[PDB]
């Protein structure tokens, strides 16, 4: 999937300010198939806007969004310090990829998962991180792992759909494995062939209802929830 | 969409007809709360309009 | 419209339904794309609600 | 069926004008039952608008009409010398009788079928005339003979439905008789009892789907095309 190219990675602003931000591709890729996200470093990240218009759940009204095909656009109607924070632009491929902008971060001016295993290994050595689940029904969604250094652009290392169709970068794949269990309401990667390019804070992340199930539950083609994540590291 | 045969021997045919159990699946993929196909042949020919039924 | 018997023999009917292969017809025939027909009696009765079939 | 009366039958005007033409008839008849022709001379004629409003097909939009009931009207946007021409206005009665008004000519100041033996005969003698068709299906479409003295009005001979309603006016009825033939794709028109009113140009016409067939036809209550004509002259 395509290489997204975020405007701009960070920038500083007033109090009682606007503030437009431009996420744009190579190719022009269709609308309902963003969705966007704010973090505050130290928490995990936030969900806000998907579709390049619609809003999320507890919510006020100001961010808000336009654009379409290869430059779709998150605007903002006031700014506020306790919004002080890295915003995202993350994108379900038709090769089913997720593709990350690099972090917008606003500076102003004057239910859940568990991760389970992170932290240190030699470099090309072996790991495994699991994931665990509390209170829905880990059956329905495509899951996601995901990886972020340290003030920079994220990358998708992983992610598979309940039905089996994995999708890797071609970088990452072979190196690390998934596995997913359902009665056990939980997950495992078991990883080998670890270097420094591994050295980052992961997330593991719930994405997407599949087509069908009861719930008072609806489906974006958004995440749905995130997890805490934790950092790993390679080192000698 | 369309076919009809040129293996020359008989055919057996299935479908199926779409009810949600609430609306946001309804707008959201099909983007109509009008429902309305026709599955048609020479003989037999249906049409299909549903709703939501909890 | 409408009959009932005066003759008191029984009585056979017979009746159809247009499905034009194109639109052009209907509107210019019969000016809707509404179909709705009420075929009725006391014990049989059905409606009729077509569209455009190729 | 009634007699019509346009208005003019000759007008001189200049490029860059409207024209306003208005042809109305003894009753008030109804709306989606005139059609509206030109014809250069030397040419066939040609269509152009039916129902008072609606227009035909290869076309500008220049020339547009309107009125009802009894006064039928057809007006122009724009003249050019390339429309110096005769207008016809051509209705079908609920007796099954085209009735013509005498034409209009336009002066600007400064498939197929094919007919088969026009010509000479003796008056109160007997000829026969043929058409012939091409590149279409001769079974559908409502057929009509037709005449046209030069530089006059028209007059519409004869006409004949697919299944077998003739129609003919009350002075030409019996001296002409008609016959078709769909599996020869072809017409056919004996006449006997010939003077002098039949010394004029003659048409062969194809008119109007019946009801029913496959095709990227539609139908009006127009003619469908023309054919070139031919002159047929009693003499001694």
């Amino acid at each position: 999937e395509i290489v997204l190219t975020q405007s701009p990675g960070t920038l500083s602003l007033s109090p009682g300010e606007r503030a437009t931000l431009s996420c744009r591709a190579s190719q022009s890729i269709s609308g309902y198939y963003l969705t966007w996200y704010q973090q505050k470093p130290g928490q995990a990240p936030r969900l806000l806007i998907y579709g390049a218009s619609s809003r999320a759940t507890g919510i006020p009204d100001r961010f808000s969004g336009s654009g379409s095909g290869t430059d779709f656009t998150l605007t903002i109607s006031r700014l506020e310090p306790e919004d002080f924070a890295v915003y995202y632009c993350q994108q379900y491929g038709i090769s089913p990829v997720i593709t990350f902008g690099g972090g917008t971060n606003v500076e102003i001016k004057g239910v859940q998962l568990v991760e389970s295993g992170g932290g240190l290994v030699q470099p090309g050595g072996s790991l495994r991180l699991s994931c665990a689940a509390s209170g829905f029904t880990f059956n329905i969604y495509d899951m996601h792992w995901v990886r972020q250094a340290p003030g920079k652009g994220l990358e998708w290392v992983s992610g598979l759909t309940t039905g089996g169709d994995t999708s890797y970068s071609g970088s990452v794949r072979g190196r690390f494995s998934i596995s997913r269990e359902n009665a056990k309401n939980s997950l495992y990667l078991q990883m080998n062939n670890l270097r420094a390019g591994d050295t980052a804070a992961y997330f593991c992340v719930r994405g997407v209802r599949e087509v069908g199930a009861t719930g008072g539950d609806p489906f974006y083609y958004a995440m749905a929830v995130w997890g805490q994540g934790t950092t790993v590291t390679v080192s000698s | 969409k369309s076919y009809a045969n040129n293996k020359e021997k008989e055919v057996l045919v299935l479908w199926g007809v779409h009810h949600p159990p609430n609306i946001g699946d309804q707008r959201a993929l099909y983007h109509t709360e009008n429902a309305y196909v026709s599955v048609v042949s020479s003989h037999y020919s249906r049409k299909f309009t549903p709703e939501i039924a909890k």
